[PDB]
């Protein structure tokens, strides 16, 4: 049981909840930190920004795995089906680390374009039947 | 922004870091809630990286209000500007190159075969084949809009000077990323 | 799926939203819809007010 | 009781061919197959290329010199009761003969839109 | 579109793609015994391979084209391939071919197999 | 003395089309192959799929365009004295050619039903 | 067969595995969907152990997978067609 | 109103054959061929070689024994409107045959221009 990623204003930080931290034991934290934390860059990957540096975590090269996901790749895209594609696929390859233990039986994911400006991605995951019913929550804009 | 905008024109400047520049110190940046409502009054605003060097968070002209008097949000990004001037470019240079001096004729006046005569029907079918390269390219969105909106005529007036209303739809770009996990418990 | 209204109108920030649900329905899509009724007393400080139809979508 | 069809116009570069009769045009798409096991299960696509045939009177302004050379030309079929089919960016195909006192032409193109 | 790369080197597909693997089977028959079966062993490696084309209208492009895409196929390493039946895939090349037919000036044809770049020790020490 | 047959009417969706004569309508069923040893054995069934041909003068009110995106409709292959054929969900088939003025129009089904 | 000798001996030792083998395909319309069940069919042909196969000419019977293919033509857009070759499992 | 086609001349080292109707001239070019893949790619690109087919009538001044030795000739497959197509260095093909009166002759060569 450990702590809970709540979402205001766009980024994830640590609440309280009465004496201490609120706390959360299912996939919801599992899933929110394996999809938005940026993991190394590929050689070959061309970089949004202008600069040369690729993202990760200095303890990946201690926790046996690369820690996130690379959706960082499609920080500045225009309205086009191959980033849609590429979205689909970089969730896919993020979330596998999953369905290769048992903790999650399928991964369903597809990737659509809402009212103009929006990626949209529909992820379902289909849980076994030992799995703690999960955190739900909506992120949250205040002041 | 000039390298962003010549290599892709319709592509956002979410995160262009500025090489070799010093940000302010931490107690000075803008804080969530001030960069979004120093959003709104027209003028950019910047992000400083996981590392020391900074970037851009979003390019907006300081065009805010429309010529009566009310809000008006076309103007605002300069990727609008830099899509607009490169299709003006596109059209003048499609043009110059097509038809660079040729007779100008009524619609249903017909001639011999090989010979130089422009008519409103001819730039009119050159005006959409332009357009579907620019769909091709990937900065225009829409085509049966275009051409049920598209109008070519001669003046009326002046004897050789053609008129047209092209009204193109702008590709658009990625601002906000929606998901939506879903268990199937 | 997701209300444009979600987002708030006084944000040009990208903004990256996210959602997380708990249902069944997979497509997400309005097959022929089913909206069972649910008669039902309510004890004191219920602080809901009596006949008229609420939506409800989780037991808390 | 308009009038269906006749003489078809093809257009080049905005240029008219005066091509004879027998003009055909097979637009862009996707074609469908049928696939059979123990009974018929549906249709499996198959993509296609737009094209349109035609046959020129020799001896006209235009010439084979001219004809050889075409890849980057905007074509138009356009029918007697409008029906235009716009070809954005085509090409000539396989051979051209002058068999007779006609030419065969056949100009292929990767799209086919209507006007 | 069809536009799969294997190191940001793109490339058309076309031909037939296919990917094969299955479990490793132990043949059990026993002398003078009518009812045998097998034993399961593991699961052999999906063995993926498809059949690329690089084309153009210059005859020089295709042939710079296919020859990024042969010094990028021939590369120590792996490297993230992406195809529209595979998906995005970490492989390692097996073999490869550069077919021409000295009658199409612009058609360069080829053929690669990749294998999955999967490397797990055997002891698997633990503590 | 009842008229046996002549031009016949396809409706698709609800509408016609005014195909040409020369309409054709293979039903769906199983088809009968002999098979032959020393001596002549018996027959060995195979399955087939409805399909409905026909051909639309060109410059019509549906055009090509229209005609193309066909992938659920009910067609009705109805002959002059009556006897009805409907193909259940039908799907263009393999290529409309614009020769002459003529569009060859193809459409395959899953199950044709005599109504 | 003996040397010098017109006769020989034939001899039975048990009966032989039966190595039946198949061909199925699956396509749909959506180009999607078709996906979808490619890739669920990929999954259930490659897992561990002994599970059951449903067919028509051969009926319930338990097996275990030995090989499979996805020729898909790039042409076609919905098509795959998957061949595979099952052994009894032993008990 | 110019006159567009007709009998077409054939010249062979400055000397006429009379062919009789029906003379067809390849000029030589590219051969385009269409790739599709998932879509359609683009053109392929192959060589064609120039060749002039005639029939010449029989029991002419000019016959077999001189027609079927031609290895090096500059041929001039001239129209009725001018637009002469010349052969450098042509050759005789395939195969001669006096059927009826009718002698078939057809005439390769690497490059054919347009005088």
């Amino acid at each position: 049981t450990d702590l809970a990623i709540i979402w205001t204003n766009g980024r994830g930080d640590i609440a309280q909840d009465g004496i201490d931290m609120l706390t959360d034991d299912s996939l919801t934290t599992d899933v929110t930190i394996s999809l938005f934390t940026d993991r190394r860059a590929l050689d070959s990957d061309t970089l949004p920004d202008g600069s040369d540096d690729r993202r990760g975590w200095w303890g990946d090269s201690y926790r046996d795995r690369p820690i996130g996901s690379r959706l960082w790749l499609l920080s500045r895209e225009k309205a086009t089906p191959d980033t849609l594609e590429r979205a689909r696929g970089y969730a896919e390859e993020a979330l596998e680390w999953l369905k290769t233990a048992g903790r999650v039986s399928a991964i369903n994911v597809r990737a659509e374009q809402l009212h103009q400006g929006w990626l949209y991605l529909y992820i379902a995951l289909t849980l076994p039947d030992g799995s703690v019913i999960p955190y739900e929550f909506k992120a949250a804009f205040n002041g | 922004a000039s390298q962003a905008l010549s290599i892709d024109p319709a592509r956002p400047l979410q995160t262009l870091t500025l090489p070799g520049r010093m940000p302010p110190a931490v107690g000075d940046r803008f804080t969530w809630s001030e960069r979004n409502a120093l959003l709104f009054d027209g003028i950019s605003t910047f992000n400083v990286n996981d590392g020391g060097e900074m970037q851009i968070e979003r390019m907006i002209t300081m065009y805010r209000t429309n010529k009566y008097g009310d809000s008006d949000p076309s103007y605002l990004n300069v990727n609008t500007i830099a899509t607009l001037s490169y299709l003006r470019y596109s059209l003048r240079t499609r043009i110059t190159q097509k038809f660079p001096n040729y007779k100008l004729a009524s619609d249903g006046t017909r001639f011999a075969t090989g010979q130089a005569v422009v008519t409103p029907s001819v730039i009119k079918t050159e005006l959409l084949a332009l357009f579907e390269e620019w769909e091709n390219a990937g900065l225009v969105e829409d085509f049966d809009t275009f051409k049920e909106e598209l109008y070519v005529a001669r003046n009326k007036d002046d004897k050789d000077r053609l008129d047209v209303l092209c009204g193109p739809n702008l590709i658009n770009q990625f601002r906000i990323f929606a998901a939506q996990v879903q268990f199937i418990l | 799926d997701i209300s444009f209204n979600a987002i708030p109108s006084d944000v040009r920030v990208p903004l990256t939203y996210i959602e997380f649900d708990n249902s069944n329905a997979v497509s997400g899509t309005p097959a022929p819809r089913q909206r069972v009724l649910m008669f039902g007393q309510s004890g004191s400080k219920a602080s809901a007010a009596p006949n008229v139809p609420v939506r409800i979508r989780s037991g808390s | 009781g308009n009038q269906r069809q006749g003489v078809a116009f093809i257009r080049v570069n905005g240029m008219e061919l005066e091509s004879m009769e027998g003009a055909s045009f097979t637009p862009s798409g996707i074609t469908r197959e049928e696939v059979t096991g123990s009974r018929v299960y549906g249709w499996k696509g198959k993509p296609r290329a737009a094209k349109v045939e035609c046959k020129i009177p020799g001896g006209g302004p235009i010439g084979l010199d001219e004809i050889i050379d075409w890849e980057n030309i905007t074509v138009e079929f356009q029918a007697d009761t409008g029906e235009t089919w716009m070809l954005a960016n085509a090409w000539q195909a396989d051979e051209p003969k002058n068999d007779g006192g006609e030419i065969s032409l056949v100009l292929m193109a990767k799209q086919s839109k209507r006007i | 579109t069809g536009k799969g790369t294997f190191r940001n080197v793109p490339f058309l597909v076309i031909e037939e793609q296919k990917q094969a693997g299955g479990r490793r089977l132990v043949k059990r028959e026993y002398p003078l015994r009518d009812t045998g079966g097998v034993n399961d062993l593991g699961k052999k490696l999906r063995s993926r391979t498809f059949s690329a084309c690089i084309l153009n209208s210059n005859a020089e492009t295709a042939r710079d084209e296919a020859g990024a895409l042969m010094d990028a196929l021939d590369a120590p390493g792996s490297g993230e391939l992406v195809h529209p039946d595979f998906g995005t895939v970490d492989v390692m090349v097996d073999s490869w071919e550069c077919r021409t037919k000295a009658d199409e000036l612009n058609y360069y044809a080829f053929t690669v197999t990749v294998y999955p770049s999967l490397q797990d020790t055997a002891p698997d020490a633990e503590t």
